[PDB]
């Protein structure tokens, strides 16, 4: 997801 | 400093958990001091020498990490400077994209918003439902 974190 | 490569990627798992459990304020700070390590390692390395490069590639996830730690405590100034030094340098980077725009969106920069959107638009189709949204709210406040 764009809102989560890599 | 260099011994320190090896913490980077713990650091950047805890930083991970810390995020999705929802500590943010803390994730950052692990983010933060991950590539404070990755930077430390980069100064001795000659700026666009492949040691440099590679260094620079390993910052950019945790620097947008970062980033996105960034959006939800609503500071966006950051976001801003960080997401544009990704950009200026990788301009093909969707979630450097996205972030900014969002940040741009937050602050009320409704056109700098949509020139972002339409650039993750065009670099990465799949997420056209997502922008959609971000585009139609953007139009709301219109």
């Amino acid at each position: 997801a764009e809102d989560d974190v890599e | 400093a260099e011994e320190k490569a090896k913490a980077v990627p713990l650091i950047h798992q805890e930083g991970n958990r810390l995020y999705r459990e929802g500590h943010v304020k803390e994730a950052a700070a692990k983010y933060y001091d991950a590539i404070a390590c990755l930077k430390n390692l980069q100064m001795k390395e000659q700026p666009g020498s492949p040691e440099w490069i590679q260094l620079d590639q390993q910052i950019t996830p945790l620097l947008l990490n970062y980033c996105q730690c960034k959006l939800v405590v609503e500071e966006y100034y950051e976001v801003l400077d960080h997401c544009s030094s990704i950009l200026n340098k990788y301009d093909d980077n969707v979630k450097a994209y996205f972030k900014r725009g969002k940040a741009h969106a937050a602050v009320w920069n409704a056109q700098e918003a949509q020139a972002d959107f339409a650039k993750v638009l065009e670099l990465d189709p799949a997420l056209a439902p997502v922008v959609s949204r971000e585009l139609q709210a953007l139009e709301a406040r219109i």
